[PDB]
């Protein structure tokens, strides 16, 4: 029900604000920035990714 | 050599390479091909994302291999 991304790769925080994860890590998807990058929750963690990093199993309502 | 380059897509197209290719050029190859700055764009191959400055010989990239090429957008 809640909407989840797969982190289809490894994406390593370079910059302040990046969410980090590793390649199979299941991110709690809650929100869109723009249209390349993701706001999402990992292990309590809050942050930004790429949208073209990972997968979308649930998508947003649209 | 070739190798397949996936942007963001299923499927990968292939692209004649040789020993000596920077991953450079081979993200130049989308660039033009995608209009999108060279600068902004990284290879990702195995779970691993390849470094500008990397070549063919200097890395597990073989033939018949394939790679995710995309722009990743930078914050600053």
């Amino acid at each position: 029900d809640q909407p989840c991304c797969r982190a289809l790769y490894d994406f390593e925080p370079e910059n302040e604000g990046e969410l980090g994860f590793k390649e199979g890590d299941i991110i709690t998807l809650t929100n869109q920035i723009d249209e390349n990058w993701y706001e999402g929750m990992l292990h309590g963690q809050s942050g930004f990714f790429p949208i073209n990093y990972v997968e979308i199993l649930v998508a947003l309502p649209h | 050599m070739i190798v397949f380059v996936r942007f963001n897509s299923s499927y990968g197209f292939p692209v004649e390479v040789d020993s000596d290719t920077s991953i450079f050029q081979l993200k130049e190859v989308v660039a033009k091909r995608q209009g999108v700055p060279a600068d902004q764009l990284r290879v990702i191959f195995a779970g691993k994302e390849l470094q500008n400055h990397l070549t063919v010989q200097n890395c597990d990239l073989e033939q018949q291999s394939i790679v995710h090429i995309v722009q990743r957008p930078q914050r600053k």
